[PDB]
């Protein structure tokens, strides 16, 4: 019913939108990858899953930013891939769980083709992962917005 | 630990390019970041830049673009840097490392050896030892000292000791001043115990390592 | 760039002492932007904190950083004498990677009494045309030291080169090398040879001197 960042940010039960300050690898290459590992950064919880039985998935994912402009990857979703930016739904993986669980998505962005310069800037938007809380207690389809933010700048080297 | 090595403090004219190494074998290359940095004396530190070993794709700064090249070499797991017009304004000791993964973070978790880059001219000169005579005319102080003046010396990697083997307390390899002639000048003092007793020829000696030298003379005291 | 600007140079302590080495930024940066190298004296530096808030390998748990926004800070709850090294700060937030101008954590020790020992050339040195006289200060305590050269009790200046030495691993202290350099000539045309100890040597400074030829 609800979901938590690492940086405090948290967005409250009825969906809203809040800020995810991720601090990422400075220096990756073509090929290699930068997992923006939000699994460890963004978490979610249910109230009391005996009844609700939530079902939490990644409705949505957007490329704000620096990830727009050059880093072009792949949603992972409990050990899944989807393309990134998240166009469709993700199947549900629940949460059934009161405590806290470290919402297993990461965005494996692997730079485009040598890019150029200086990606990434240092405290703009990475991207922005809209989640949808669903159960079958009621119709409570409900908005969750992490604007990803990085905390620092990558660089998509020259060579 | 597996660590990083790095070549010793070189002898570079003004205008002539180093070709300064760091390199390690033994942590497999094809796994980090592979960075450079400068620390200039007095002046702190100045991020050189990156290479990664894995596909050789480099990032310097601004302040470096066009003035150090970093390249790697991860078969023999090398990494030179090209320098070309290196001006005093770069005579400098040049680091190697390579970031970690400490957490989300990247951070330079482990460093090279360290090069001491110096871009002093003209042309390189012996450690001429020079004998001071202790105060022999207190004589009943005890706590006089003696020591070796190396003038005319260029570069510093001097290695003035005393026995040579031994009198680990009391030197003090002084750093060297750049004197009006331009070459570099240090010297060695120690402490020796008190008169009468302290009877020993104390042997100085220096090994200047691009002008290999071991220029060495025994400090008598004088009887005024 | 990015500026970044610490306390300039200077820093002491004792085998204990806390030091708040600040790291004031041009821009309000986040904590994961900010790092601390370690580098002792003449030798190969070390991470120290990265992230701001988490130490590196090898780093004692005495050394924490804290703060965030343009103020930064390495909290130190009990500094050993072995921690004298440069600390660099470093951003990571922008790609200048704008290193620190490093604050030289030397250490404050007890005030020790400088010894002033003046030694007059060997007959080498008046063979080899370039006469110097060199007056030494062994172990003393702070840096602030400026002796003054007396030839024939008349001061000199521009002919006086000091050179000063990192702190010693046992006392903790300096020594300071004074070389007065001449002519063989100018040397012998001159009897008397003196120096002067400046800062703590004394209020009435102990002046060591000597008489040429004898």
């Amino acid at each position: 019913f609800a979901c938590k960042t690492a940086n405090g940010t948290a967005i409250p039960i009825g969906g809203g939108s809040a800020n995810v300050y991720v601090n990422l690898a400075p220096a990756v290459n073509v090929g290699q990858n930068l997992v923006v590992d939000l699994s460890t950064q963004i978490f979610c919880h249910n109230d009391y899953p005996e009844t609700i039985t939530d079902y939490v998935t990644l409705q949505r994912g957007a490329a704000y930013g620096g990830v727009l402009s050059s880093f072009s990857g792949t949603v992972k979703y409990n050990g899944s891939s989807y393309p990134f930016p998240t166009t469709s739904e993700t199947p549900r993986v629940v949460y059934n769980s009161r405590t806290d669980k470290p919402w297993p998505v990461a965005l494996y962005l692997t730079p485009v083709s040598s890019a150029g310069g200086v990606a990434i800037k240092a405290g703009s938007l990475i991207a922005v992962l809209i989640l949808r809380q669903t159960n079958n207690y009621n119709s409570d389809d409900f908005q969750f917005v992490w604007n990803i933010y990085a905390n620092n700048d990558v660089v998509v080297p020259t060579g | 630990e597996v660590q990083l090595q790095q070549s010793g403090a070189e002898l570079v004219k003004p205008g002539a390019s180093v070709k300064l190494s760091c390199k390690a074998s033994g942590y497999t290359f094809t796994s980090y970041w592979m960075h450079w940095v400068k620390q200039r004396p007095g002046q702190g530190l100045e991020w050189i830049g990156l290479i990664h070993p894995n596909s050789s794709s480099t990032y310097y700064n601004e302040k470096f673009k066009t003035r150090a090249t970093l390249t790697v070499d991860k078969s023999s797991s090398t990494a030179y840097m090209q320098l070309s017009s290196l001006t005093s304004e770069d005579s400098a000791v040049y680091y190697c490392a390579r970031l970690g993964y400490g957490n989300s973070y990247w951070y330079f978790d482990v460093w090279g050896t360290g090069t001491t880059v110096t871009v002093s001219s003209a042309s390189t000169k012996g450690p001429s030892v020079f004998p001071l005579a202790p105060s022999s005319k207190s004589t009943s102080g005890g706590t006089a000292a003696l020591g070796c003046l190396v003038k005319d010396y260029f570069p510093e990697p001097v290695t003035v000791s005393w026995n040579s083997g031994a009198l680990t307390s009391g030197v003090h390899t002084f750093p060297a001043v750049l004197q009006s002639s331009g070459l570099y000048s240090l010297s060695s003092v120690v402490t020796v115990p008190s008169s009468s007793l302290g009877t020993q020829t104390y042997i100085c000696n220096v090994n200047h390592k691009p002008s290999n030298t071991k220029v060495d003379k025994k400090v008598e005291p004088k009887s005024c | 760039q990015i500026v970044l600007t610490q306390s300039p140079a200077l820093m002491a302590a004792s085998p204990g002492e806390k030091v708040t080495i600040t790291c004031s930024v041009s821009s309000s940066i986040s904590s994961s932007n900010l790092h601390w190298y370690q580098q002792k004296s003449e030798t190969s530096p070390k991470p120290w904190i990265y992230g701001t808030s988490n130490l590196a390998s090898g780093v004692p748990i005495r050394f924490s950083g804290s703060g965030s926004g343009t103020s930064y800070s390495l909290t130190i709850s009990s500094l050993e004498a072995e921690d004298a090294a440069t600390y660099y700060c470093q951003q990571w937030r922008s790609y200048p990677w704008t290193f620190g101008g490093g604050t030289k954590l030397e250490i404050k020790r007890t005030v020790a009494a400088p010894s002033v020992f003046i030694f007059p050339p060997s007959d080498e040195q008046l063979k080899s045309g370039t006469a110097s006289v060199v007056c030494l200060l062994n172990n003393f305590y702070p840096r602030e030291a400026k002796v003054q050269w007396k030839v024939d009790n008349a001061l000199q200046s521009g002919n006086s080169q000091e050179s000063v030495t990192e702190q010693d691993s046992k006392d903790s202290t300096y020594s300071l090398s004074s070389t007065l350099t001449l002519s063989k000539a100018d040397y012998e045309k001159h009897k008397v040879y003196a120096c002067e100890v400046t800062h703590q040597g004394l209020s009435s400074p102990v002046t060591k001197s000597f008489n040429r030829g004898e």
